[PDB]
């Protein structure tokens, strides 16, 4: 029956629509993958820095994560949240840039809390390479380093990193894109 | 050298980004 044709036009149509979504994930996996580092030292490039800051305003977007980044081929998963318009004492005048630990597939292996050091930072794309950055050492007691429960932790670094108006105001923005590094030291743990 | 947390721990208002 034209009724029996339907009933199969209908399941290819939904099957053609999981293939879409599947090739749509894969392609974000790609992503990852391609972006991806295991030194522990991630350089996040943000491209549309006006746009995602005007969308940072109005409150469509208040930040943006990082791909993940590691310690080592089987160590911590990390990653960078950022607010192009600043978080806590920094909302509406700085750009907030913060660390964060994720769940990873080996953390029943890795030492906890997390107590690497993280250095951040904003690379100036201008010619003297004036880069703008910061250096904590992990809160034992916060939960931001301890053993992750869900896909990733709290982010946590500094709120008031960088000045808004320092940074639009210099080399740091070229092609309108800014760069941002983050370094983990992997000095301590493991090795045999 | 000491985290400060976030606050935004609290809206879930972010894009992926790789």
């Amino acid at each position: 029956n034209t009724g029996l044709l339907e009933s199969q036009l209908s399941r290819h149509d939904q099957m053609l629509s999981v293939h879409d979504i599947r090739l749509a994930d894969m392609d974000l996996r790609f992503q990852v993958l391609e972006t991806a580092s295991y030194n522990g030292v991630l350089i996040w490039k943000i491209r549309d820095y006006k746009r995602r800051k005007q969308e940072a305003v109005m409150g469509k977007t208040l930040s943006l994560y990082s791909q993940p980044f590691y310690t080592g081929y089987f160590g911590y998963k990390m990653c960078a949240r950022v607010y192009l318009n600043g978080d806590g004492m920094g909302k509406g005048t700085h750009l907030s840039l913060f660390f964060v630990i994720m769940r990873g597939e080996y953390d029943a292996l890795l030492p906890w809390p997390f107590k690497q050091k993280v250095t951040l930072m904003l690379m100036d794309q201008g010619s003297s390479r004036r880069h703008l950055g910061d250096a904590f050492k992990p809160d034992p007691n916060s939960s931001s380093f301890k053993k992750p429960t869900g896909e990733m932790n709290i982010a946590s670094g500094c709120p008031v990193f960088v000045a808004q108006t320092v940074l639009e105001n210099g080399t740091y923005i070229k092609d309108d894109t800014i760069f941002i590094k983050v370094i983990v030291d992997t000095s301590d743990l493991p090795d045999p | 050298s000491v985290p400060i947390q976030c606050t935004d721990k609290t809206d879930k208002q972010e894009a992926l980004f790789k």
